RNA sequence: ACGCAUUAAGUACCCCGCCUGGGGAGUACGGCCGCAAGGCUAAAACUCAAAGGAAUUGACGGGGGCCCGCACAAGCGGCGGAGC
RNA sequence: UGUAAACCUCUUUCAGCACAGACGAAGCGCAAGUGACGGUAUGUGCAGAAGAAGGACCGGCCAACUACGUGCCAGCAGCCGCGGUAAUACGUAGGGUCCGAGCGUUGUCCGGAAUUACUGGGCGUAAAGAGCUCGUAGGUGGUUUGUCGCGUUGUUCGUGAAAACUCA
RNA sequence: GGUGAUGGCCUACCAAGGCGACGACGGGUAGCCGGCCUGAGAGGGUGACCGGCCACACUGGGACUGAGAUACGGCCCAGACUCC
């Protein structure tokens, strides 16, 4: 079957930008809708909507890539995947790249990039780092 | 390996082979050898290197080789033994260290003393 | 005024029905002291000349790199062909941790303080090679403010701030004691 | 255990000016012996090495004492290098030869050891005190017959004085105001692959 | 893949089996 | 690297099996099963400083394709037979 | 060799000779006593270099080289390996590097060793996918509403003996 | 019943239950910890000194006194070992 919706998620954009394409659509779930409102936030894609299906309903996101066809993200990768459940105390909010890239908590709050989730001063589960 | 194996099984170490088994935890061994000879080492270094076959305070009996050119000993003789790998030999491992109880410092020796155990000129 | 290197002299040989048509190789590593980075393969019976023809190869392929004052902005991972290095930026004061290859590599490039570590492929070519693969990976916070449309503000953190304006006073500085 | 050999020896050796009036070391900058004149190789270890051999000849310590420096130096919440050569130059008998009383490193080293000096009501033998701010070093009672001492607080026209140091005594009272600072000390090799040495 | 190492392997399975032939008696007739 | 490349050896998670230098040895001892043949689990002493994978140049081939030389075939006179 | 040598000088540490001489005791005791360490540590004065340096290595790894004697030998070796009279790799010469009251060897443990790879590895041919399936225990799990706060996460008290480690 | 106290800690009686693949039942080794060594870090090794607990006092058991006893320089018994 399948069992990782959230590396599904992953995975897809980073096969969508290899392949350089400009669009891709999902199933809808409440938490990519999150993960993708966060990450038009910090400024990887352009902007989203939730379009439906058959069915169900659906995602559909519009990637961003540089004037002279510079893919906007580097790479990416799950951190927290069902198995080893990944969990942070404050005190060891990990970074990425210097701090450049980002990280994706989801906290009481609900779901805190690394700076503001530091700010708070609380934390807890891990999702992603990205840049 | 998920970490549920990790889990179920477990890291099951290596273990270095600890070599230099006669010492038992001892720098040296007191020994008292049975014959002293030579023998002739691999085809290549063509040579006859000089050997006891000695019975250590461990009770267990080893070929070891004995450094430098001049040798007081036959059987019987009351000597001390340490560790030291030779290349040339088969399963040689052990070394006569030269200046205890029986092994008189090889002569005119002045350059390097301290390992053939020899008095410095007056 | 370019510094110029020697971490690799292999002796090759062709073989003809005759016998051993010897060989010598030479892998040079180039760079001003300043940032200027280029790397040269040079091959021939002569070690001067193959040397040269790196000498020269690496004149023209220079490559620029992410310096700061002495370190570079953050770490990076570098697979290659063969080789993985791990570069990871240093506090000023810390010195050019390498071995030989990317010791070379990244004091013909000037930076003073940074760490690698050599974690498999031991032979030159392709540490070097990975070495030269983390540095086109290193990417600068002005490019990623730039790409992802946030000022540097949102996408870079204050320790490199600071070091920035630091350094960039110091260069002022430097070059007012030099020319000025 | 002090060195002995001859000042010219690792003079010659490495090719510095340390000692100042070594004009054997002018005539003979070469290395010493029957390959005197032979070459020799190059690579990392061996400048590395060539720095810390020249520093600590220069100052008189040892390798395990100026470790021990070292890791006080690396201890510190400063930088590695910079930092130990502070600590280095914190010497008293260092102070006291930039100050100028004393012809050689040896002869400041001489100077401390055999007690000629009288610090803050304490008798100091000691070759390697350090002095922090605001040290009130006074000399001792018996110096003024010294006669090559009384030569050298005379006529003391050798090597000037640097910034953190003065004298406000006509007793030749030293005194130390700030610690030394890398930018105003400039003198031989900096200590960065001294560093990378000890941090191998 | 070479055929050196599964040559070795022939070797050693072959030499085993012939002993087992020649003591298939001994070994029956002593493991009561 | 050979090569895989929507029937992936790439992209990520889930579960499992499995490996940690070669040889000794998948052997010995002990056990389980087996009518027997024998299968499974499964070491150590001791020893070597390597065993090995992929590709290149050369040579070689009682593998091949294309060719030349009194190389053979044809025609002659000899050696090996005796004397010196 | 090598500024080394003497020899013109200077201070003499540290040892040595001799006198002075301790805090430790707001203590104890109601008695004139109370220091094993201890006449030392500490001083103060006298004579004068007078009483004082050795060890391992040198082809590269690993900074430092040449000559002499033997020449398949005796012998060295942590690895490559060195040696069949012309060795910078054997013993010795001079010389030089390293360390220094220690210097080398030995024995074990950690690291290097991403060489049991949670951090941090692999299985087409290098060692490695059970001959293939069903399936118990177990591990893992689609979308959404509501709920408990068990995990998780935040602070505060309690606790983490002292000694340790590190900062002042 | 028993001890300062709960308690199969012991006693006669009723049921037959309990433990185990998360390793019982066995074997080998070994005192535990604050700590010490290494390491970038995790982690690994390890338990010199000092400090805190446990156990031991020739071997094997038992009880006494007593607030409190493995009662080292106490008792009793059986051994083994040395002396009169």
């Amino acid at each position: 079957t399948m069992t990782d919706p959230i590396a599904d998620f992953l995975t897809r954009l980073r096969n969508a930008n290899s392949a350089y394409h400009d669009e891709v659509t999902l199933p809808h779930s409440k938490l990519k809708a999150n993960i993708a409102e966060i990450l038009k936030r910090e400024g990887y894609i352009s902007d989203y909507r939730t379009e439906d299906a058959r069915v169900g309903k659906s995602l559909v996101v519009q990637l961003k890539y540089g004037p002279s066809r510079e893919r906007s993200i580097a790479g990416l990768r799950r951190v927290s995947k069902p198995g080893l459940r990944v969990y942070a105390k404050s005190t060891n909010l990990p970074r990425v790249l210097g701090g450049l890239g980002v990280a994706i908590i989801s906290t009481s709050s609900g779901l805190l990039t690394d700076r503001q989730a530091a700010r708070q001063g609380v934390g807890g589960e891990v999702l992603a780092y990205v840049w | 390996p998920t970490i549920q194996q990790l889990v179920r099984k477990g890291r099951r170490d290596k273990i270095a082979k600890v070599k230099t088994a006669a010492l038992k935890g001892s720098p040296q061994r007191r020994g008292v050898c049975t014959r002293v000879y030579t023998t002739t080492p691999k085809k290549p270094n063509s040579a006859l290197r000089k050997v006891a076959r000695v019975k250590l305070t461990s009770q267990v009996e080893v070929t070891a080789y004995i450094p430098g050119e001049g040798h007081n000993l036959q059987e019987h003789s009351m000597v001390l033994v340490r560790g030291g790998r030779v290349k040339d030999l088969p399963g040689v491992r052990y070394k006569i260290i030269r200046g205890s109880l029986d092994t008189q410092g090889v002569k005119n020796r002045k350059q390097a003393r301290s390992r053939y155990g020899a008095k410095k000129e007056k | 005024n370019y510094i110029e290197r020697v971490v690799s002299i292999n002796r090759v040989s062709k073989v003809v029905k005759g016998g051993r048509r010897f060989s010598f190789t030479a892998l040079v590593i180039v760079g001003d002291g300043k940032g200027m980075v280029g790397v040269g393969y040079g091959k021939a019976k002569e070690v001067p000349a193959a040397i040269a023809k790196g000498v020269e190869e690496a004149r023209k392929n220079f490559f620029r790199v992410p310096l700061i004052g002495s370190t570079i902005t953050h770490p990076v991972q570098g697979e290659a062909a063969a080789g993985v290095v791990m570069l990871r930026p240093a506090s000023p004061g810390t010195g050019v941790i390498a071995g030989g290859a990317a010791r070379a590599v990244l004091e013909c490039a000037g930076v003073h303080d940074i760490l690698a570590k050599s974690l498999g492929s031991d032979n030159a070519i392709n540490v070097v090679h990975a070495t030269v693969a983390a540095l086109k990976l290193l990417q600068r916070p002005e490019e990623v403010a730039a790409r992802r449309g946030l000022p540097i503000e949102d996408v870079a953190p204050a320790g490199m701030l600071k070091a920035r304006r630091e350094s960039e006073a110091l260069a002022a500085a430097a070059a007012r004691e030099g020319s000025a | 255990a002090r060195y002995t050999g001859p000042a010219t020896r690792k003079s010659r050796r490495l090719g510095v000016d340390l000692v100042g009036g070594d004009q054997s070391f002018e005539k003979r900058p070469y290395p010493p012996g029957q390959h005197g004149r032979a070459r020799i190789k190059e690579s990392e270890y061996r400048q590395q090495l060539q720095e810390k051999q020249k520093a600590r000849f220069s100052y008189g310590v040892m390798e395990k004492q100026f470790r021990r420096y070292y890791e006080e130096a690396n201890r510190q919440p400063g930088k590695t290098g910079d930092n130990l050569l502070r600590i280095l130059e914190s010497r008293l008998d260092n102070v006291v030869y930039r100050a100028g009383l004393a012809r050689t490193r040896r002869m400041a080293r001489q100077l401390v050891s055999h007690g000629h000096f009288l610090v803050n009501g304490v008798k100091v033998d000691i070759p390697s005190y350090r002095v922090s701010q605001y040290d009130i070093i006074d000399v001792k009672e018996k110096s003024l017959n010294t006669l090559p001492f009384q030569i050298a607080r005379e006529t003391a026209g050798e090597r000037p004085i640097p910034s953190w140091l003065q004298v406000v005594g006509e007793r030749q009272r030293i005194l130390v105001h700030q610690l030394p600072e890398r930018a105003q000390i400039d003198v031989p090799l900096t200590e960065q692959l001294i560093v990378e040495l000890y941090s191998k | 893949g070479s055929v050196i190492k599964k040559r070795r392997k022939r070797m050693s399975k072959k030499k085993h089996r012939k002993l087992l032939r020649r003591t298939r008696v001994q070994r029956r007739k002593l493991g009561k």
